[PDB]
């Protein structure tokens, strides 16, 4: 068991297990957290960002996928960084060709049929990163949480990464509150610095740890870091 | 077109080629050597479009030298010759065919004699005591058919291309420039520097 | 304009008694300009003749082409190839190139070394295979060839009087034709020796 | 989808043993007896018939297959493997031949073909190679009559007689008794079924043997006339009845 | 996926040797034995046929030596199969060379390109090597009479004489022994058939059990000819040197 | 020996493939979704375990439509499903492209039936991990049929599969033998949450969501339309007061 | 000591233990059929076995029409079936097309055991866990039965059958045949050689069948048909007002 | 050229003339122009040579494969089909304009190719530069169930019609008749009706004539 | 070439001429432009013979196929067959197909098909260069639920018409019925329909 069964990502255990995906879901949590959650208005990402030394950068873990959707990576950078191209051209070839923002429920479905690809043929690798997408769409705000599996689903709040257990089952009890914080940003990032300091431990947020992302009904997808953020702190 | 003729004597083959290089209105040249040493005792003359002739003279003489240094060893002018047509041959039913003649003086050191080859564009190869490439063999076929000898010293197949050139300089509309004159034979390729005024 | 027309030439070929003749000329031309007078249309391969009139390009390729499937084939079969057999090889090589042919006029010559039959073929372009009894002729002096082997020939004649037969039809047609002559050479051939004869004649 | 084994099942051990070739000729080695005698002026290939059920129409089933019109072939080992040599070998006659030269191939060069596309499946990736060894039989003008052995490695030998499968051992020690360099294509026959006879169990009639040669033209099996030089195929197979004529003077 | 029943054909040992290429020669040391020696005059090509039958037709087999050009023979040693894929390359190289220079091939030019054929099948595309061992005999008036070696790794050396398959290193020993560099072509037979009669695994050595040829100046002539020994022809020859 | 469960095209000693008898565990873990074949349509309903407050109620759907009258539901691994109906999808177009018709269901079936039975054909790939029920309408009736990882279909009068399929097909049996004469697209819908409602006991630890869609000749005019509003809310009352 | 039994590779003893599982995937469907032919018609009779009650019983069927002549009965599970039922009917209908007139039960038969004989050969494709029986009347050979297994190999029949309990039915029909002494059923009509089959087939397997326990497939000039469940009701009374 | 075909009541005939030309030159007064694709399938071509001959002989290559491979007889219909989808591939490239005839197990049968891949059906067909020749006379001496002799004289006559009157035809007719039952019987130079008369006069020369440079012997053995 | 399809009461009728000419020869005078598809859908043929055979063939192949596994076609599902391939394959086809069918349900079925490969459901069709000399005629004779009979009649005086005056039109006039009765040939011959 386990040992035969998990070469490949081609190969079932005999419980039904695929331990290759299994084993991809486990670089998200040994991965930094990071916290969506939305309201009718707006949308919110934050995120803890690593360093290596006292000596390094931090390593940044939102980006930007177009002017109304974008999102936040906890596993493999690099992973992040091939997905996120993806979702950028889907993004583009929508407003290219139709006219049209892409809804986030569609990228969704997207992101899951790309890494469902990758689960089912030999010699590839699963994608070893979890995302939180965020969005503005002719529905409002949107929350994704994507996995690695393939699965994708639609949230009103949630955290990945090490620790993030802390900060989802504050926002599983906040819920009634943030939802209703329509037509003011600033309080809805204060609900999701409130989530994310739930799965603290290390350290304390500090200036070029926190890593803020907002987008709503008049704001465009928009990141903020260093002093930027020192008024949430 | 550019002048380029050939002649086998006893021991040697002699190779005279026009300087001139001319673009529409205006002679670009008159020093152009037309010509590359394929091996220490094979030279070839060129003479045709614009760019092909010297990418085809080039690519030839690369191919060579990187036989030379392979087998540690000079092909003999006449296997020089067919890998020279095939690779013509080759190109008149490729999408862009190279549009070059030549002639290939060689001496082979095996046999001890000298040899001349003409080979057109379409990769019509043959071996001959003189030849010449384009309008020039108008002129200069029947005046050699007249005056050549086999027997003939490099001294006196020099004195014969002397009367070939002076009959192209008199009755050919164009200004070719003088020629650029080179001798093959045992000792290897050398230029007679001093053609201009001999 | 016509590739079959720049070089010029032509190769003719008879069957007599227990032999067969294949002549040509030796004229390499570009249009008005003799070139060489050394060209030699006639190749061949063991025992079996072949004769390429056309462009001279494709005539040196194809000769080139039948003595390498040549040596091949005797590698293999571990024995030299048929007249019957090669005209075959020829034709399938020829329509190889359908749609983008070797302009040229072949001309198979030989007796078979089993049966002692002899035999010739003629080709088109593309492969077409003219076989006749009596004889094959090809090049710019075919119309020439055609009118001197109709009138002169007749069947069974002995190498030495089939010599002079081919050897006039080829002279006189030559003659009539701009693009060919400046020399000629005739094979007479027999089961045990064939025999190369160079012809004299006009040298204009 | 995509043959992902672009890389040999055939390799060496350390003993220098190629081991699918070994066992390829182990399957040749279970399979049915069959045989093969070259005469002066003919050739005979002969095998049982081993029908799998009564129910059967053995008929429906040849071992014993026209290649060209001068030349047959036989096996033993795996049937589904000599059948589609079989389509492969016409198929080269034509093709790598016929379509050339316009004549069908001598009997050692279409044997080199199908010796080559059993070589390749010995070499090439994601392949077995082929469970079987053939004997062919044929005729051509400069070579004569000839018979061939191919075995699973693709190598090929020429015989006089020979016999491939389960009691090749025995059937071989009998044919060196009693093959000479003088005997006629009716001798062979004679010979064949006498051979073929010590490997069969039960019955032993035209029905469950079958036989085939390759000898003189036959113009009533040609299709057409007109053309002096067109003689009709040198192979042909036995019927039923003519096998059990010479069974009865056995 | 497929991995999981790939054996890696091309790959190194701890040791620095490529496991199928040694295990290749392994099966060539079991195979007939083939002798090459060059005269001043001449080369001989001698090889022993392993297992024989009454009833193989020796007038029309031919599993050792084999044509490659008028000017060049080899004799196999290993699979014979796979000798003849190699022999058919090697044919066609030979004619290719000769329609491009119109001269025949050089014989080194010929053994490098089949010998780096070998090579590829060494260090890429996961197929199992040529389990085949060559003698080359050949002329050409570079070097004149040449005499070469390859095996499945893809090196090749030239020789004086030298031998392949089974016992060679015997073979070797007496060939050291009795050669000498002025040799003339009928002492060179002589040679070849006396030392595979020493090192053969059967009983005698017969003239049914032999392949034989010579490439010789053709006595008179002026230019090269190939012979390829028929069985009378062999079992004259046997009786001559005297081993009836 | 053992091993032969390793890789997916292999055949185990009594003829199985295991790769796909592992595949049903992982349909057979799943979430339980149920098919209903009513009079002049089919019926179609899946459990949605809401994990969290956090899940967006009504959103993540779960069904899914191909062409305009086809429904598809699964149970097991949901990006598998996913892919399986993008190949539908694909497969609906391009029948409509050439026959200008609207897909057959039956035709449907067995397009999807190839697919899937070509993933038990190569170990380059691994089975579906989805058991798949779909069906609709087309030019003669209704039709529901139920895909297995082997690519093994039939055509069902109800179908269910995942964790609680025992529970569904005990009730699906009950509604065969009760309404010979044949069930109304009203009465299917009703029942088909019932169903959902009983099968839950076996997920009974989370709570969970109710999907349903149909698609009927006569209530949808042969179009697949998912149940939303007044409907859906009656169908839920009706399987709470039955669950009492 | 392993690999050697997970593709189709020869095992030491010579053998493809792969295509000797396959063979055993045959069986997995417990179902038997058996093929006959008439003066000019041939018949197939496989059993019907419908277990679950949610089962649309019209939609169970190891029968297939694989062109208007020729039909297929197949024994191994349906995955394959289907694989090699979609398969034969594009084989069937490119024959038509490029060589203009209408592919034969035997020539269809060899095309789909060569197929077949390739995944025994090559080691990617696996073998299909399927024994296929074609049927019709041949427009030059009559009325036809040829049988195709996993290991490539296939043959015509007199009559034939296959399943679990094929040496049951086999036995039943060599002695029938011995009796009278003819290679097939003399009857004019089809419908008695169906009559035949289910009669035999009731003998050699010892059951009594209902309308719905059979499938049943005739071929005749110019056309391959299936029975109705009706059709099938009318051939189980015939038999029992005589037996 | 002028070829023909006439069915009669037990099977088909073909004919065609013998004259080859290039252009207004005759190259071969004896060409055969009935080429076979099997034993009892054969075919009269017309158009560009070369491509007759080719797509004649590869057909029948296929078709001997085909019939070795099902192991039939190869039907008319298949000839038909292979060399109609061969041509429409090439879009009249490959110039052959063929009338195919023969016998099979499903009976007698007659048939036209163009170049472009359509085909035709009938009774009495022709083509080439001799087909209106041969055609007026089919439109006055054909009628229904002919038999053998009457078919052979008609078509031999509608080729006659061609050879005299037609400048691209000449020379002999050969026939060849397919019957239902029997081998087909290829009857080479049926007629010849055009034998040149004794010359007047006798070309040949006296020895020495022929002016001679240089003679030597050619190397054949080796 | 003449050639026309009519539906009727009872189903529909294919009718054609049977002149096929290269430049003003006629290479055959017994042509049969009324192509089987499929047991009850036919087409008629014009343009070059060569591309409408090589049509109608792979349209016949796919509803063989389409036969095998869906069971019988629908005429609207020949009309999308024949109109994929002459839409698709535009610039190198002269194709004008006409196809007419019959089922059970829809009755009997008309689909012209010009040369560009574009559509058109018509309750009848003519088409071929001898159809431009009876548009006037056909449109004011054609009724909707005709006979059988007086489908017959239709065609026959639309054709003879069509014949009289077009060159590349002649020979017999063939028709084919296709009802739930089954197909039927018919064939009138010249000294016939030239009297009418």
């Amino acid at each position: 068991f386990r040992n035969n069964y998990d070469g490949d990502t081609v190969t079932f255990s005999p419980t039904g297990r695929l331990f290759q995906v299994e084993y991809a879901l486990e670089a998200i949590k040994q991965g930094s957290v990071t916290v969506g959650l939305r309201s009718n208005t707006h949308a919110v990402l934050v995120a803890l960002k690593r360093n290596a030394d006292e000596l390094s950068s931090y390593q940044k873990k939102i980006i930007k996928c177009d002017e109304h959707m974008g999102l936040s990576l906890a596993g493999l950078a690099p992973d992040a960084r091939v997905l996120s191209n993806y979702l950028r051209q889907q993004c583009n070839y929508s407003s290219l060709v139709f006219n049209r923002k892409l809804a986030v429920e569609r990228a969704g479905h997207l992101l899951c049929d790309k890494a469902q690809k990758n689960t089912q043929s030999y010699g590839g690798r699963p994608y070893g990163v979890g995302l939180l997408i965020i969005g503005y769409d002719k529905s409002g705000a949107h929350l994704l949480e994507f996995q690695p599996s393939g699965n994708v689903t639609e949230l009103y709040g949630t955290a990945i990464g090490a620790r993030s257990q802390g900060a989802k089952t504050y926002l599983e009890r906040t819920l009634d509150t943030f939802i209703k914080i329509d037509g003011n940003p600033d309080e809805l990032i204060k609900a999701g610095v409130e989530a994310i300091s739930q799965s603290l431990r290390d350290e304390s947020l500090t200036v070029d740890n926190l890593s803020i992302a907002i987008v709503g009904k008049d704001t465009p997808f928009t990141i903020y870091d260093g002093e930027a953020v020192a008024k949430y702190i | 077109m550019d002048i380029i003729l050939g002649i086998r004597v006893q021991d040697s083959v002699i190779l005279a080629s026009s300087k001139a290089v001319t673009r529409g209105i205006s002679v670009l040249k008159d020093s152009d050597d037309k010509t590359r040493q394929l091996s220490p005792h094979t030279l070839m003359s060129f003479a045709g479009e614009a760019g092909d002739t010297v990418q085809f003279a080039e690519y030839i003489q690369a191919n060579i030298q990187l036989y030379s240094i392979r087998e540690d060893y000079e092909l003999s002018p006449q296997a020089v010759s067919s890998f020279v047509r095939q690779e013509l041959a080759k190109s008149i039913r490729s999408r862009r065919p190279y549009q070059v003649n030549v002639l290939i003086g060689g001496y082979d050191k095996k046999k001890n004699k000298p040899e001349l080859y003409q080979i057109d564009y379409l990769g019509t190869k043959v071996e001959l005591p003189y030849g010449a490439h384009g309008y020039s063999g108008f002129y200069t076929f029947s005046l050699l058919d007249h005056h050549y000898r086999p027997d003939m010293t490099t001294e006196e197949g020099l004195d014969l291309l002397k009367l070939c050139v002076q009959e192209l300089e008199k009755r050919m509309p164009m200004d070719f420039k003088g020629v650029i004159v080179k001798i093959v034979d045992k000792d290897g390729i050398r230029q007679v520097d001093d053609f201009q005024a001999q | 304009s016509d590739p079959s027309s720049i070089n010029g030439g032509i190769v003719v070929a008879m069957t007599g008694k227990d032999c067969v003749a294949i002549a040509c000329d030796l004229r390499l031309g570009s249009q008005s300009l003799g070139v060489s007078n050394k060209f030699e249309k006639i190749f061949h391969y063991g025992h079996v003749f072949l004769g390429i009139t056309g462009l001279a390009t494709d005539v040196t390729t194809l000769n080139e082409m039948f003595r390498y499937k040549t040596n091949l084939y005797k590698l293999k079969e571990e024995r030299a190839i048929e007249p019957e057999t090669f005209t075959q090889l020829v034709s399938s090589s020829l329509y190889e190139r359908r749609f983008g042919p070797y302009f040229v006029g072949p001309v198979v010559a030989g007796i078979n070394s089993k049966s002692g039959k002899p035999f010739i073929a003629g080709f088109d372009l593309i492969g077409c295979i003219d076989e006749a009894k009596d004889f094959i002729v090809s090049g710019t002096a075919s119309d020439q060839l055609f009118g001197m082997c109709e009138s002169l020939y007749e069947p069974n004649l002995e190498p030495e009087d089939l010599f002079e037969t081919i050897s006039q039809a080829l002279l006189n047609a030559a003659d009539r034709d701009a693009l060919s002559g400046w020399g000629a050479v005739v094979y007479i051939i027999k089961k045990d020796e064939v025999v190369k004869r160079y012809l004299k004649m006009r040298q204009d | 989808m995509t043959d992902r084994y672009s890389f040999s099942l055939t390799t060496f051990s350390p003993s220098g043993k190629l081991g699918q070739i070994d066992y390829a000729l182990t399957a040749v080695k279970q399979g049915v007896t069959s045989l093969g005698i070259k005469a002066t002026n003919g050739v005979v290939i002969a095998t049982e018939k081993k029908s799998s059920s009564p129910l059967a129409m053995s008929e429906t089933l040849s071992k014993v297959s026209l290649l060209t019109p001068d030349i047959g072939a036989v096996y033993s080992g795996m049937g589904p493997d000599y059948r589609v040599l079989v389509d492969k070998s016409r198929k080269v006659a034509h093709t790598s031949y016929k379509r050339i030269y316009g004549e069908y191939p001598p009997t050692k060069l279409l044997v080199s073909e199908v010796a080559k596309i059993m070589q390749e499946a010995t070499q090439s990736g994601g392949v077995r190679p082929f469970g079987v060894s053939l004997l062919i039989a044929g005729h051509d003008e400069f070579n004569g009559f000839s018979l061939y052995q191919v075995d699973p490695s693709g190598s090929y030998f020429p015989w006089k007689a020979t016999a491939i499968g389960k009691g090749s051992v025995a059937a071989k020690t009998f044919l060196e008794k009693r093959w000479n360099d003088e005997l006629e294509l009716e001798d062979a026959i004679h010979i064949a079924l006498l051979t073929l006879k010590e490997s069969v169990e039960g019955e032993f009639n035209g029905d469950t043997i079958e036989l085939a040669i390759i000898g003189d033209e036959n113009p009533d099996l040609l299709g057409y006339t007109g053309i002096p030089t067109d003689k009709g195929p040198r192979f042909r197979k036995l019927t039923s009845q003519e096998i059990n004529d010479r069974l009865e003077a056995l | 996926g497929s991995r999981r029943y790939d054996s890696r054909t091309t790959i190194f040992s701890p040791e620095g040797r490529l496991y199928q290429v040694e295990y290749a020669l392994e099966s060539i040391s079991h195979a007939g034995t083939a002798i090459g020696i060059m005269a001043s005059d001449g080369i001989v090509l001698a090889a022993e046929r392993k297992v024989t039958s009454t009833l193989l037709e020796q007038d029309t087999s031919t599993e050792k030596l084999y044509k490659l050009n008028d000017k060049i023979a080899v004799a196999v040693a290993g699979l014979t199969a796979d000798a003849e894929i190699l022999i058919n390359t090697a044919r066609i190289h030979a004619q290719n060379y000769l329609k491009t220079y119109n001269e025949d091939i050089p014989v080194e030019i010929l053994v490098r390109r089949l010998s780096d054929i070998k090579q590829g099948y060494t260090q890429h595309g996961g197929l199992r090597p040529f389990g085949v061992s060559f003698i080359y005999a050949g002329y050409d008036d570079r070097y004149g009479y040449q005499l070469y070696t390859s095996n499945p790794s893809g090196n090749y050396t030239g020789w004086k004489a030298i031998s392949v398959g089974a016992n060679t290193s015997a073979a070797q020993t007496l060939l050291q022994m009795d050669y000498k560099d002025d040799m003339k072509v009928d002492d060179a037979i002589e040679l070849a058939l006396k030392t595979l009669s020493k090192t053969t695994d059967s009983s005698a050595l017969t003239y049914d059990r032999l392949e034989f040829a010579t490439i010789r100046k053709g006595a008179n002539d002026g230019e090269v000819y190939q012979k390829i020994f028929k069985p009378q022809e062999i079992k004259d020859i046997l009786v001559k040197t005297g081993i009836t | 020996g053992t091993g032969y469960d390793l890789s997916n095209s292999v055949f185990s000693p009594d003829g199985r493939n295991f790769q796909v008898e592992y595949a049903v565990k992982a349909v057979e873990n799943g979430t339980t979704s149920i098919g209903i074949k009513c009079n002049d349509g089919v019926v179609f309903a899946v459990e949605k375990l809401i994990t969290s407050k956090l899940l967006v109620p009504q959103k993540n759907v779960k069904i899914q439509v191909v062409d305009r009258h086809i429904g598809c539901v699964y149970s097991g691994l949901i990006p598998d499903g996913r892919h399986l109906v993008n190949r539908g999808r694909e497969e609906a177009a391009s029948f409509k492209k050439l026959y200008k018709t609207p897909i057959p269901i039956p035709a449907f079936a067995d397009r999807l039936g190839q697919y899937v039975q070509a993933h038990t054909l190569y170990n380059s790939v691994r089975p579906f991990g989805v058991s798949t029920i779909f069906g609709g309408v087309d030019k003669n009736g209704a039709h529901l049929y139920m895909l297995e990882p082997s690519g093994s279909y039939w055509g069902y009068k109800g179908a269910a599969t995942g964790k609680g399929r025992q529970s569904a097909k005990a009730e699906l049996e009950k509604l065969v033998d009760h309404h010979p004469e044949g069930l109304s697209a009203r009465e299917a819908v009703k029942q088909a949450a019932k169903i959902i409602y009983l099968a839950h006991e076996d997920n009974k630890e989370k709570d969970f969501e109710l999907e349903i869609s149909w698609c009927s000749l006569s209530e949808t005019n042969g179009l697949h339309k998912f149940v939303k509003g007044d409907l859906l809310q009656e169908a839920i009352d009706f399987a709470q007061k039955e669950i009492n | 000591a392993g690999y050697d039994r997970h593709i189709t590779i020869f095992s030491p003893e010579g053998r493809l233990y792969q295509v000797e599982y396959a063979f055993k995937a045959t069986n997995q469907t417990n179902i038997n059929s058996l093929a006959v032919r008439g003066k000019d018609c041939t018949v197939v009779i496989s059993q019907k076995k419908v277990p679950d009650k949610l089962l649309d019983p019209t939609t169970v069927s190891y029968i297939f029409c694989i062109s208007r002549t020729i039909g297929m009965v197949v024994n191994g599970p349906i995955p394959d079936a289907r694989n090699a039922a979609l398969r034969a009917k594009a084989e069937a209908a490119e024959f038509r097309y490029k060589y203009g007139y209408d592919m034969p039960c035997d020539v269809l038969a060899k095309r789909m055991a060569n197929l077949s004989q390739i995944y025994t050969q090559r080691a990617y494709m696996r073998p299909l866990g399927v024994i296929l029986t074609f049927v019709s009347v041949d427009e030059e050979l009559g009325p036809s039965i040829y049988k195709t297994d996993p290991a490539g190999y296939y043959v015509g029949y007199k009559a034939t059958a296959t399943g679990p309990k094929q040496q049951e039915i086999t036995t039943n029909l060599e002695n029938h045949f011995k009796k009278s002494k003819i290679d097939h059923i003399n009857e004019e009509s089809w419908e008695k050689v169906v009559e035949f089959a289910i009669t035999h087939m009731i003998d050699a397997l010892g059951t009594e069948f209902s309308k719905n326990d059979l499938e049943v497939g005739v071929a005749t000039k110019d056309k391959f048909f299936t029975l109705s469940a009706e059709n099938i009701e009318e051939r189980l009374v015939a038999i029992a007002e005589q037996d | 050229t002028t070829i023909v075909g006439v069915k009669f009541n037990n099977g088909v005939v073909i004919a065609a003339d013998t004259r080859s030309t290039q252009g207004p030159i005759v190259a071969d007064k004896n060409c055969a122009k009935l080429h076979r694709i099997s034993p009892k399938i054969w075919c009269a071509g017309a158009g560009t040579a070369a491509d007759t001959e080719a797509v004649t002989q590869l057909i029948g290559s296929n078709i001997e494969l085909h019939s070795l491979y099902t192991s039939r007889e190869p039907r008319v219909v298949s000839a038909l089909q292979m060399l109609k989808q061969h041509l429409f591939k090439y879009q009249g490239h490959i110039g052959a304009y063929l009338i195919v005839a023969g016998v099979d197990p499903t009976g007698s049968h007659l048939f036209s190719i163009h170049a472009h891949g359509s085909t035709d059906v009938g009774y009495y067909l022709s083509l080439g530069s001799g087909s209106l020749a041969a055609m007026a006379v089919l439109e006055s001496h054909w009628k229904q169930d002919l038999t053998k002799e009457e078919a052979i004289k008609l078509a031999s006559d509608a080729i006659q019609a061609g050879i005299w009157n037609d400048l691209g035809s000449g020379s002999n007719v050969d026939v060849c008749v397919m019957e239902i039952g029997k081998d087909a019987e290829y009857l080479r130079n049926y007629l010849t009706p055009n034998v040149r008369e004794e010359k007047q006069k006798s070309y040949k020369f006296p020895r020495g004539t022929t002016a001679v440079l240089k003679e030597s012997i050619v190397n054949i053995c080796d | 070439t003449s050639i026309m399809a009519v539906t009727f009461k009872d189903g529909v009728i294919l009718g054609a001429d049977s002149r096929t000419t290269t430049g003003a020869y006629i290479a055959n005078r017994v042509t049969d432009k009324l192509t089987r598809v499929h047991d009850k859908i036919w087409c008629c043929r014009s343009g070059s013979a060569a591309d409408t055979q090589a049509i109608a063939d792979i349209v016949q192949y796919h509803l063989e196929l389409y036969t095998s596994q869906y069971g019988t076609p629908s005429t609207e599902t020949a009309a999308s067959v024949f109109k994929e391939l002459c839409y698709e394959n535009k610039d190198n086809l002269t194709a004008g197909i006409i196809v007419a069918g019959y089922d059970d349900k829809n009755k009997g079925e008309v689909y012209t098909i010009p040369l560009g490969g574009s559509v058109h459901k018509l309750p009848y069709a003519i088409a071929g260069s001898g159809s431009t000399f009876i548009y006037g005629y056909c449109d004011k004779n054609f009724r909707e639920n005709m006979s059988k009979e007086e489908t017959v009649d239709f065609i026959k005086h639309s054709l003879s018409q069509a014949i009289k005056w077009d060159g590349s039109s002649g020979g017999v006039i063939r028709m084919v019925v296709l009802t739930a009765a089954g197909v039927e040939r018919l064939i009138f011959y010249p000294d016939e329909y030239e009297q009418l």
